[PDB]
DNA sequence: TTAAAAGTGCATACCGAACAAAGATAAAATT
DNA sequence: AATTTTATCTCCAGGCGGTATGCACTTTTAA
């Protein structure tokens, strides 16, 4: 229904509403209304926006106009057209026969003027107009099985609090309020440490001088621009004035030249630097709009009173989930065409504004643009390609700029995140943020989303929030070896990236290209962390399409690689106790990874026998035994001895406070949830899910029965078996089955076998196709041996999944805890197209609900989905149950951190709540809401394929609780 | 799939245009894809030293008897042409032989690119990858690798009507004047020695001994010698990649100028480089000739006093 | 006054290639 | 039915660009 022009049209109206350039938007619909055929794109919503903008002006007369034209065109008014000419007179103060009128008319709708507010989404002013025009004439409790526990008011809860005053947390605050209305953050580089010279002096001099050029040149541009886009309106045409009327300016400005130091020497495709472009001048839109509509200064009360209910000093009346304290204390996008044609035209203003010597070595006679416009060809493809000048790039290598520059979201808060109390409001203060990360025009997430109970959401919305409260702070004695290390020389065995002048022709080139790739990640993360490295700071956490939560900031985070996960640690401080150093040492043996397959005993009495190398690598982390880089993981390890150090070199290791996280990990999780469903028996067992004495590893087990098979097969005198010598290890075929959760098939499998063949030197080559061939047919008979309801599980996922896509739609379901998840596979087969002076971008329409489904990736991305989103649900059940305990909780998708003191109190939840996530009949549910979905409406074979779940195996799920290996 | 020779007259005139045409005795031939052997009969009662490089092993046996019983200079080396020298991978499949480890055990060996011929290369060219051999002839050529490693070779092959009139096609013809045409036309002197319909040669598909179009299609016997002055001083193996991108871009948009090219190519001064190879400023793309290709690249390399000359930095791919 | 050449809007096809591949296999596409 | 064709491992934010072609209409221009 929404067409091309449409839409345009549509976002026109609304923007000129944003900016009061009502009579611009009144000139373009008499223009579209004057000509038959241009009429016919108009409908309600267009003249609706049109007569509510004049309504907050009290021009009646406009809105006469246009209710005669909307009834000329033949369109039935609806409550909101009555609606905006009721608030027009609230404000014009008009007669009381025009109200008496206006409510009579709606008798023949025969909805009532509440019907008016509750059907209308109306603005609180809107709302209060209404309400005095017409007066001239005339929390809810989830109670879901799974998560009745946790907003249960009766019984015992411990939240904990945060470790700072109030006053505290109102500076910092504040602080974060003006950095994000400020919309940059300037880090200072932990590169460069100094470069005192004349060469970089004048540098910086025809830098300096080249963007004041750039700055008037710009403005120019944007006048010239606004002027032709007016003229265009004036001609009956759409355009983009208002689009460029939101926003100051100077704002612009500052924009492109931020954008313009922003792009890589390498260049970037043109459809990026449009979609980059149209997304910061959203952002700085929104938070513009609520700077001026003075929702700033409500926001401020509202959160400088609610802060109490995390403050250390403060208390409230009755401790209550972050969330229903801020609901109780009081409540406070464009087209993607649009977007599109919005950001081309900045960036050809960009490209075309900008001018620089051609010649910067000495006193050229001529200017040419900074950036050029080049083809990148793939295959028959080609790509638009920005790339700057080669002079401009050694220009900014040659100043050596000492500051970088952030945006907003890009860092991590100062201040505590908000409360995700529903899909539109949270995280960020007025930055916006989706619940649901996806492509830019996919809006059918967050549909699904809005449209659900209100209810139903809470235990995801209340977990999210958990997971933003968490407190960090950046480990002082890890940076500086890290940033040691990448200031001199660098350590790529350890994984601080060496330095791209020192030598790291073509495979040289090759090299060197991920080389810079990587030493500009290090700089943007280890800039990031020294500027946070003695403040407090917070992450916000939102979800995916299928139910997993990622932090916001994607420079500095936990998910990240080992530095990452080194530098950060908790803020807050908990006392070791009685257990705690006992887990410190075992998390210190895991992260060392040479104790794998021995029992817990066994990794603490290693731990005392080498604690002799943890004291050197403690005190010397760079001049002594230097064994702690011999660790799986090297920086975390090195952090995790430095803690045990401190712990023991105290007068009393229970007394010490440790603020380390430590990590549970779980085995071959996504194994673990299928055992669950099919009531697996052999394979539960394999999966560490039963009790025993030793740790089961699923690798080692496949790898057995793989040399099995090849002991059998040369007792046959075959000459594959008999190439193969106790060449059949974990080592070998660990990538083929933990991707089996993925749905990794022979052919797949083959490749990566091939490639982990490749290193092994004693193995003769020519035997490598027939062997692969071999090994994977072996690796496979042994998983169908020890799994077999788990092939069950996913050939009826992939058949159900195949039979959806072939009856046209797209596949859905609901999780346990009650968020519903969709699919986003959709084929493109209409080319969708902007023409342009400098290219015609290609892009694709993400949110086209027109599209037929992509069977290919629908029925192939199914299962490991849905083991996703399970992995999910109880990552969310545990933190909840965790929280209502006192517990520090914070989980890389299923790796649970905690407080060292606290890690056994995890584990008596974490394996319970597992209990009780598969005691529901997640599978039958599944079938049920699948059947009543996509089968009320050849539907035989689908409804057959849905009603036949596979019959669950032999096994009791309670004995979880005693198992202790199913997480760690 | 591929075809070859099944009639006695086709395979007696195609004797003495391939052995012939060179009146020196001593040139050797490196026949692909033999097949049944008819037309190696020919060339061996012609006298020549045919070296046959079967695809596959399965006539092979035949082909070697044949040579062997009358000790006839057959040589049926297992190798195809296609796959010759194959950069993916260590190990080399029989099938696919490394160009060195073919000529040390052909006997052959290298010489100057000033100097003479070395060898003949004569055989068909596959029915629907002609582009694709073309652009790996081209690649190897350019950068003076794999056959084109030890000299100047002759190609002889037969080649499909459509794709002949996309390598011959000129910017008096400019609806199909492409990056091929321009490519090949500064190297090899093509020109067709004999054209024949297709109906004549019999397909041995995979299984053995669309189809009708192919047959009425005729094929044109193309042969391709290298420039002795292919390579300059400014136009070298190490910066053809930079000339391959410029021709590949030029024809992004057919329907343009080379004026507009330059800038988005280079920073250079548009008007001042095409003053230089006495051109007008009003120039399209599909109105230059292949030589002028060169001469630009050439002029836009000799630039006297700058630091910078182009933007291709391996980046783009 | 009346008819039209010029122009604007949309979809829609068609072109442009480096760089092996060795089997299996099963669904989907083609016949 | 039946030969060919083509994909073959989930997510964490993603798409070729040009030229010619026809259509269906408004619009500037012909007498």
């Amino acid at each position: 229904q929404l067409s091309g022009q449409q839409q345009r049209l549509l976002a026109f109206f609304k923007c000129c509403l944003l900016t009061d350039q009502l009579p611009l938007a009144h000139h373009l619909l008499v223009v579209h209304h004057g000509q038959r055929q241009k009429r016919k794109l108009l409908t309600l919503d267009m003249y609706n926006a049109v007569m509510l903008g004049w309504a907050r002006q009290g021009a009646f007369k406009e809105l006469v106009y246009v209710l005669f034209m909307v009834k000329d065109a033949g369109l039935t008014p609806d409550l909101l057209s009555y609606a905006a000419a009721l608030q027009c007179m609230g404000r014009q103060d008009q007669d009381a026969g025009t109200i008496e009128r206006c409510l009579e008319q709606m008798s023949q709708e025969g909805l009532k003027l509440q019907a008016l507010f509750t059907a209308v989404l109306l603005s609180e002013e809107d709302r209060a107009t209404v309400l005095k025009a017409v007066h001239k004439v005339k929390p809810p409790v989830n109670t879901s099985k799974l998560l009745r526990d946790v907003y249960a008011k009766d019984g015992r809860v411990s939240y904990p609090k945060l470790h700072l005053p109030l006053k505290t947390l109102q500076c910092l605050f504040e602080k974060q309020l003006h950095m994000e209305l400020a919309s940059r953050v300037c880090v200072v580089s932990v590169e460069k440490p100094t470069l005192p010279s004349k060469e970089v002096k004048h540098a910086r001099k025809t830098l300096k001088t080249l963007r004041d050029q750039w700055e008037k040149a710009l403005c120019r541009a944007l006048r010239e621009t606004k002027n032709r886009l007016e003229r265009e309106v004036y001609e009956g045409r759409f355009s983009l004035y208002p689009f460029l009327c939101l926003l100051d300016e100077r704002e612009v400005v500052r924009m492109l030249l931020q954008v313009l130091q922003a792009l890589p020497a390498q260049g970037e495709s043109f459809t990026t630097l449009a979609r980059e472009l149209s997304a910061r001048t959203f952002s700085r839109h929104v938070v513009q709009r609520q700077r001026v509509s003075g929702q700033v200064q409500a926001l401020q009360n509202h959160y400088r009173k609610y802060l109490c209910l995390l403050a250390s000093d403060a208390e409230v009346p009755e401790p209550c989930l972050p969330r229903q304290y801020w609901e109780e204390l009081g409540a406070p996008p464009w087209p993607l065409p649009v977007q599109m044609e919005l950001g081309k035209l900045l960036a050809e203003m960009l490209v075309q504004a900008t001018q620089m010597p051609c010649s910067l070595d000495k006193p050229s006679s001529r200017l040419v643009p900074v950036l050029y416009h080049v083809y990148s060809f793939r295959n028959v493809q080609q790509i638009g390609i920005l790339k700057p000048h080669p002079a401009y790039v050694q220009l900014l290598e040659k100043a050596a700029e000492p500051t970088l520059t952030f945006e907003a979201v890009d860092v991590p808060m100062l201040c505590p995140p908000l409360p995700w109390t529903s899909p539109h409001s949270g995280a960020f203060l007025l930055s916006p943020t989706k619940l649901m990360r996806t492509v830019e025009g996919a809006t059918q997430h967050q549909e699904l989303l809005e449209t659900c109970p209100p209810t139903a959401l809470h235990g995801a919305l209340d977990a999210l929030t958990q997971l933003g409260n968490c407190a960090w702070r950046v480990n002082g004695r890890v940076l500086d070896l890290v940033l040691q290390l990448f200031q001199a020389k660098g350590c790529p065995q350890l994984g601080v990236p060496a330095p791209p002048s020192e030598a790291p022709l073509a495979h040289c080139q090759k090299v060197a290209r991920e080389m810079h790739s990587l030493r500009a990640e290090a700089l943007y993360r280890l800039s990031l962390a020294q500027h946070l490295r003695d403040r407090v700071f917070w992450l916000p956490h939102n979800m995916d399409f299928r139910g997993r939560t990622y932090p916001c900031p994607p420079h500095f985070n936990h998910l990240g690689s080992d530095v990452a996960r080194a530098l950060l640690e908790f803020a807050q401080g908990r006392p070791l106790g009685p257990h705690g150093l006992d887990w410190l040492k075992i998390h210190l043996v895991n992260l060392t990874g040479l104790k794998k397959r021995e029992p817990l005993r066994k990794r603490l009495a290693f731990a005392e026998e080498v604690m002799d190398d943890i004291l050197d690598s403690a005190d010397q982390p760079l001049t002594g035994r230097k064994w702690w880089m011999g660790a799986e993981e090297p920086w975390q390890t090195l952090a995790c001895c430095m803690e045990v150090a401190n712990a023991v070199r105290a007068s009393d290791p229970a007394a010490y406070v440790s603020h380390l996280p430590v990590h549970q990990d779980g085995s071959c999780n996504g194994l673990q949830h299928y055992a669950a469903l099919g009531r697996d028996s052999v394979g539960a067992a394999s999966v560490n899910l039963e009790p025993s004495d030793v740790p089961q590893d699923v690798y080692s087990g496949v790898a057995a029965q793989v040399e099995v098979f090849r002991r059998q097969d040369a007792q046959r005198g075959m000459r594959v078996a008999q190439v193969l010598e106790g060449f059949i290890t974990r080592k070998v075929v660990k990538q083929t089955v933990m991707t089996v959760v993925y749905g990794v098939t022979r052919y797949g499998g083959r490749l990566q076998i091939e490639k982990r063949l490749r290193e092994l030197s004693d193995f003769p080559q020519e035997f490598v196709w027939e062997a692969s061939h071999y090994l994977v047919r072996q690796v496979f008979k042994s998983l169908q041996e020890m799994f077999s309801g788990t092939r069950a599980i996913q050939h009826w996922l992939t058949e159900s999944a195949r039979l959806i896509s072939h009856m046209g739609s797209v596949v859905e379901w609901v999780t346990p805890l009650g968020v519903p998840v969709i699919q986003p596979y959709r084929l493109d087969s209409k080319v969708k197209q902007i023409g342009g002076g400098i290219q015609s971008i290609t892009y694709t329409h993400n949110g086209d609900i027109s599209r037929k489904p992509n069977t290919r990736k629908q029925k192939n991305g199914f299962p490991p989905n849905f083991i996703h989103s399970l992995d999910s649900s109880h990552m969310m059940l545990t933190a909840l149950h965790c929280y209502r305990k006192g517990l520090t909780f914070v989980s890389v998708h299923d790796c649970y951190w905690t407080h060292a003191a606290d890690v056994s109190v995890m584990n008596q939840v974490c394996r319970e709540q597992f209990v009780r996530l598969h005691s529901e009949p997640i599978l039958q549910d599944l079938s049920r809401f699948l059947v009543k979905r996509f089968c009320s409406e050849e539907a035989s074979q689908l409804k057959e394929t849905l009603q036949a779940v596979p019959k669950p195996g032999a096994f009791d799920l309670e004995q979880v609780k005693r198992s202790t290996y199913f997480f760690s | 799939f591929k075809r070859y020779v099944t009639d006695r007259r086709l395979a007696e005139t195609l004797a003495q245009i391939y052995l012939g045409k060179p009146s020196r005795p001593p040139h050797l031939l490196l026949e692909c894809n033999p097949g049944p052997g008819i037309l190696t009969q020919a060339l061996l009662e012609a006298g020549a030293k045919v070296v046959a490089l079967e695809s596959d092993k399965t006539f092979i046996p035949h082909l070697e008897s044949l040579g062997k019983n009358l000790d006839g200079k057959l040589r049926v080396i297992h190798c195809d042409f296609f796959k010759l020298d194959p950069r993916s991978g260590g190990v080399i499949k029989p099938p696919a032989m490394s160009s060195r480890g073919l000529f040390k055990n052909l006997g052959i060996e290298a010489v100057p690119w000033t100097a003479d011929i070395p060898l003949k290369v004569v055989g068909m060219f596959p029915s629907r990858g002609e582009k694709r051999a073309l652009w790996k002839l081209a690649y190897d050529l350019y950068s003076c690798t794999s056959i084109y490693k030890f000299g100047r070779i002759e190609v002889n092959m037969f080649i499909g009507e459509k794709e002949f009139q996309k390598l011959m096609a000129d910017p008096g013809n400019p609806d199909l004047y492409h990056v091929l045409s321009v490519i090949w036309q500064l190297a090899c002197e093509i020109k067709v020695l004999h054209m024949e319909p297709w109906s004549s040669f019999d397909i041995y598909t995979r299984k053995g001994p669309e189809l009708l179009d192919q047959l009425q299609q005729k094929l044109y016997l193309i042969q391709m010698i290298p420039r002795q002055n292919l390579f300059t001083k400014n136009l070298t193996p190490m910066n053809y990649n930079i000339f391959f991108h410029l021709l590949k871009h030029c024809f992004g948009r057919r329907s343009a100028t080379v004026i507009d090219h330059l800038r988005s190519l280079t920073p250079l001064d548009a008007r001042d480089i095409l003053m230089q190879i006495g051109k007008q400023e009003d120039e399209k793309v599909v109105n230059m000739h292949p030589q002028d290709f060169k001469t630009l690249f050439e002029t836009i390399e000799r630039s006297k006093d700058c630091a910078y000359k182009w933007l291709y930095d391996e980046t783009l791919e």
